[PDB]
């Protein structure tokens, strides 16, 4: 089993995969989320976009990658009128300068 | 059944039900709809604590192996700040 | 006292099989009912140990005297052996709350001299400055 941080804009989703799972496989259950059809789901794995027939172990994703205390982030973005969206995540927020004391 | 947790810069994160409720003070807050907006804990720390909701009903009563959860150095006081709030 | 290690001098064969990352101190409560230690597993390895029906073992983070768990308990306590098969004491990491695994990060960063420097409430360095000892869990076992 796999471990991934489904994330999109401002959106970051938790849920759990195989090795096996295909992408097509995972667009289904974004739909099941996010309410949005597969036809309009473009996954990405570090701005390299994602082929609906590979398996997540042919995508690069695998168990020791994909932890439940560290899941692997996988991109999204969606066709809106037939057009599909460029990849953009928004980034976490910064954590502080570290006290001097650690 | 799936659960939105926002943190304070905006960032939303959607979670199981089941996995939120492993916070006490979660489950009070659900009970918008199944959505919890938190003041004071930013993204970076939210995004750690679903990971320890993941990590702790995955391997809760479970014979495998149990690893670390990792925590850095830059987030350690902001997710114990959270976590005291939070109680889990 | 009650948790006391009873001297019954019929041996019983264990192998501490240390499954946690961390560096294993096994404590073996002496008759008395008082911590005794013994010598530590480094993780991922195991040892054939002579113990003895009866005897009460609990195992803690040599470093840091964090809990550990055996056979997902706390107490280990040998039984007799069947069959020439040893007794596993599998230790393994606890699922810890979130709260405790951040006290025992921000232990290990900050020096205890230095806590009350971090911007945190007052509740948090009592509870920084609470370290896990072997005494403070006996207590709890005892009174249930």
């Amino acid at each position: 089993d796999v471990f991934l941080m489904i994330r999109r804009h401002k959106t970051t989703i938790f849920t759990d995969a195989k090795e096996s799972s295909t992408v097509f496989e995972l667009k289904r259950i974004v739909e099941g989320i996010l309410k949005r059809p597969p036809d309009e789901q473009r996954l990405y794995k570090d701005d390299q976009l994602l082929d609906d027939g590979k398996t997540l172990g042919e995508c690069g994703f695998t168990s020791q990658t994909a932890r439940p205390q560290a899941p692997a982030t996988v991109g999204l973005a969606f066709r809106a009128d037939d057009t599909f969206e460029a990849l953009c995540i928004e980034p976490f927020s910064s954590p502080p300068e570290l006290p001097d004391v650690m | 059944m799936y659960v939105k947790l926002i943190s304070s810069d905006g960032h939303e994160f959607i979670v199981k039900r089941e996995h939120a409720l492993t916070s006490g003070t979660i489950k009070a807050m659900l009970s918008e709809t199944n959505e919890v907006n938190f003041r004071e804990i930013p993204s970076h720390v939210l995004s750690k604590v679903c990971m320890y909701f993941t990590y702790k009903v995955r391997y809760t009563n479970s014979s495998t192996e149990i690893p670390e959860f990792p925590i850095a150095p830059e987030i350690a006081l902001e997710l114990l700040m959270a976590a005291n709030f939070l109680d889990c | 006292p009650v948790l006391r290690s009873v001297n019954s001098r019929e041996p019983s064969q264990v192998i501490f099989c240390n499954r946690s990352p961390r560096v294993v101190l096994p404590v073996w409560l002496n008759f008395d009912g008082e911590p005794q230690p013994y010598p530590t597993l480094p993780p991922g390895t195991g040892r054939r140990i002579h113990s003895y029906r009866g005897h009460l073992w609990l195992f803690r983070d040599a470093g840091t005297h964090d809990g550990l768990l055996v056979n997902q308990t706390e107490l280990f306590v040998p039984s007799l052996n069947v069959d020439g098969q040893p007794i596993f004491a599998n230790i393994t990491l606890p699922v810890y709350t979130l709260k405790e695994r951040c006290l025992q990060v921000v232990r290990s960063l900050v020096k205890p001299e230095n806590y009350r420097r971090l911007d945190i409430v007052r509740s948090l360095y009592e509870d920084l400055e609470d370290h896990p000892n072997v005494q403070k869990d006996l207590e709890r076992l005892t009174q249930e």
